[PDB]
RNA sequence: AGCGUGUGCCUACCCUACGCCGGCAGGCGCGGGUAACCCGUUGAACCCCAUUCGUGAUGGGGAUCGGGGAUUGCAAUUAUUC
RNA sequence: AGGAGUGGAGCCUGCGGCUUAAUUUGACUCAACACGGGAAACCUCACCCGGCCCGGACACGGACAGGAUUGACAGAUUGAU
């Protein structure tokens, strides 16, 4: 009843299978190497994890 | 508030008091008798009883109504 | 005469479900009574024609001022 | 008063027929619609409507029955019916034709009104 | 994750920085604060505490890793422990200006 | 709110042990990790041991999606209580 | 018999320095060894917007690691190899190993 | 030719050579790669050589529209895409 | 001095306006208009039409083992076992 009422709509693909692990959002995520965070939420923790400026 | 759509409310409980006199009953001696069958799942209980409508049951953790 | 049957303009039809090569008053009628067939199925493609607009399902905000005034 | 003809078969063995090649028959996004296993691990919604479909009332008007799934294949076995259907706001009742096969439910349920322009 | 918990957590006792070093069977960090007798809890509860809390969470074997404290020198020269001194001393009700002045004499007392 | 019996008992006692648990901030996944030997949910813990903070015997502090807390002498007196331990037995927490 | 031994780090002074120290230790051991070869090092590219709202002039930023990666051959037996690699450990790189 | 990318914590969605079926998009086994190792000597486009076309809204341009066939997905109608 | 162009033709996309149960909203000269990393079929979703669950901790006063609620099969019900 109220178990599988819960647990209707899958989660294997779009947009909601996957959010920030910091803010917990769901827009402009950086799938690239298993980040799995926004891209300002990134750009606040870049310099700590080693991303640097050269170019 | 009090909106366009009126309030349904849910399965409210009805107190049905002194049920426990409907589980058993007393003969002239010291020996027990029932009115309601016995479930024989495993899932069930030894002693869990099922219901008593007016064609069919129902059981309780086994969910399984015997129809002929 | 050794022609494959997937080399065809017209292939499973409504009526028959043969395999026909249509002509030019062929062509015509076949889709003069498909949009007769929609029009009286009253579907959303048969309306989107009777109103005279697009069927395929794509953006006319900007576009396609060359209808009418 | 014409015998019409779908598809090169008639209403009777297109009626009685299987559904196997029934799906051969159909089109190429029909095939993959009935092709891709059996429908009761998310068509339940259909298996439900098509029975009560199924369940038929005595010689008179046939009875009314309500959808709110608009992705629904047309079937021999539900056809000539009374069904109404959701838009979104309200029913669309309508009346299912014979050719109604091949086709979606949610094609002959109008959701948009057309507009009208007066002074901008 | 570490230094945003560890930010997190020592509010009160002046979290300087944090270093990881890499071992075999012995994945030893080493915390850094401007004060070592307040981060151990008494008797050193709090140090193994958090021993557990990051062995249960970051899904390491137990006894892996082995957290020591060490204080920083020259506490006046790490802009952590200043700004952190300062949100102490802001957060008493004390005046922008008295606090700021006495902050920069301390630094410049340091020898920057 | 109708958590089992067996459940608060065994969070209780999986406390006792070792002064802190961490949970996922997610009500949806149901499945705890490292309670894999049994069906415990999660949403009924985090309001359970929620409670226990608004009580007062845990501290609670956010991270980016987990949780942590602590058990206090209070705490660890109040969990002997509803156990029914002697005070001979020492959790690991205050222990070397 | 042949072991291999992989070395890979960000900074590139420590990295290049403890591959000194490898091959100083291998000088003194008295035995057959090979000098380290360089791969080309991988960059790390990730471009990403500066401002959090739509509003600005369209402005970029370019972020990269330098993944220095070395290994070298020893022909040597394992014990000593292993004695090597337990000892000298610093957190500025990293350690592989690895036989077949 | 050169930047790159490529089997995952919640996860299950990776890159594809080789051998058949089919015009085609696509389908099954067959193996490698946690990567200077395998895709891959990445046989890319432009360009070059040889016929056909001949100033014509024309073999330019491909909008609009009808039918059929495939993959993704739990589902494509308001043409997902090809 | 020039070169490539745009503005003209078709198409894609954004904004204004009209319409709509709803056509969600921010941003209007450089310094907004293929911008919010916004290529939205479901999640996205913040908009509308419909019905369920509490995801109202904790204190005070009522209720309580003789009972405080959740978990449903027969036929009507939206939309659904
Ligand atoms: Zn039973």
């Amino acid at each position: 009843g109220h178990q599988q009422l819960y647990w209707s709509h899958p989660r294997k693909f779009g947009q909601g299978s996957r959010s920030c692990r910091v803010c917990s959002n769901r827009h402009g995520l950086i799938r690239k190497y298993g980040l799995n965070m926004c891209r300002q939420c990134f750009r606040q923790y870049a310099k700590d994890i080693g991303f640097i400026k050269l170019d | 508030k009090s909106y366009t759509t009126p309030k349904k409310n849910k399965h409210k409980r009805k107190k049905v008091k002194l049920a426990v006199l409907k589980y058993y009953k007393v003969d002239e001696n010291g020996k027990i008798s029932r009115l309601r069958r016995e479930c024989p799942s495993d899932e069930c209980g030894a002693g869990v009883f099922m219901a008593s409508h007016f064609d069919r049951h129902y059981c309780g953790k086994c969910c399984l109504t015997y129809c002929f | 005469y050794k022609i494959p049957d997937w080399f065809l303009n017209r292939q499973k039809d409504v009526k028959d479900g043969k395999y026909s090569q249509v002509l030019a008053n062929g062509l015509d009628n076949k889709l003069r009574e498909d949009l007769e067939r929609l029009k009286k199925i009253r579907a959303h493609r048969g309306l989107r024609h009777f109103w005279g607009l697009r069927v395929r399902g794509q953006h006319t905000k900007t576009t396609g001022r060359r209808g009418r005034t | 008063f014409r015998k019409f003809t779908y598809r090169g078969v008639d209403l009777d063995q297109l009626l009685d027929m299987s559904y196997e090649q029934l799906m051969q028959l159909y089109s190429a996004r029909q095939r993959r619609r009935l092709s891709r296993g059996l429908r009761r691990k998310q068509h339940s919604l259909l298996k439900r409507l098509r029975k009560a479909k199924k369940e038929a009332p005595p010689m008179e008007k046939p009875e009314v029955v309500k959808t709110h799934l608009r992705d629904m294949i047309i079937l021999p076995e539900m056809v000539g019916s009374m069904v109404g259907v959701y838009n979104g706001k309200t029913f669309n009742q309508v009346e299912i034709k014979p050719e109604m096969i091949g086709h979606y439910l949610g094609e002959f349920s109008i959701t948009y009104k057309p507009v009208k322009h007066g002074r901008p | 994750e570490l230094n945003e918990f560890l930010t997190r957590e020592l509010a009160e006792d002046g979290y300087s920085g944090v270093e990881v070093r890499v071992t075999p069977t012995r994945t030893e960090i080493i915390i850094l604060a401007t004060r070592t007798q307040n981060v151990l809890g008494e008797k050193g509860r709090r140090i193994r505490e958090l021993t557990a809390v990051v062995q249960k969470r970051f899904g390491f074997p137990e006894g892996s890793v082995e957290l020591y404290a060490e204080k920083v020198a020259t506490r006046g020269l790490c802009a952590i422990a200043q700004a952190e001194s300062l949100r102490y001393k802001l957060l008493g009700g004390l005046a922008v200006r008295r606090a700021c002045y006495g902050v920069l004499r301390f630094i410049m007392e340091s020898g920057a | 709110m109708l958590m089992p019996k067996k459940n608060r008992i065994a969070i209780y006692e999986l406390l006792f042990k070792e002064g802190v648990m961490v949970a996922k901030k997610d009500v949806h996944m149901p499945k705890h990790p490292e309670l894999a030997d049994k069906n415990v949910p999660n949403l009924h813990v985090m309001k359970a041991m929620q409670s226990l903070k608004s009580r007062g015997y845990v501290k609670e502090q956010f991270a980016w999606r987990h949780f942590y807390w602590y058990l206090t002498n209070e705490g660890i007196q109040y969990l002997r209580d509803y156990l029914h331990l002697p005070p001979e037995i020492v959790p690991a927490t205050l222990r070397r | 018999h042949r072991i291999r031994i992989t070395l890979t780090s960000r900074n590139v002074k420590s990295l290049e320095k403890v591959c000194a120290d490898l091959i100083r230790g291998a000088k003194e051991k008295n035995l057959k060894v090979k000098g380290p070869v360089r791969m080309p090092t991988k960059t790390l590219r990730i471009t990403t917007r500066k401002t959090p709202c739509g509003e600005g002039s369209k402005t970029w930023d370019r972020f990269q690691m330098r993944i220095h990666k070395r290994l070298i051959d020893l022909h040597s037996p394992s014990e000593i190899v292993k004695q090597i690699t337990s000892i000298s450990i610093e957190p500025g790189v990293e350690v592989e190993v690895t036989i077949a």
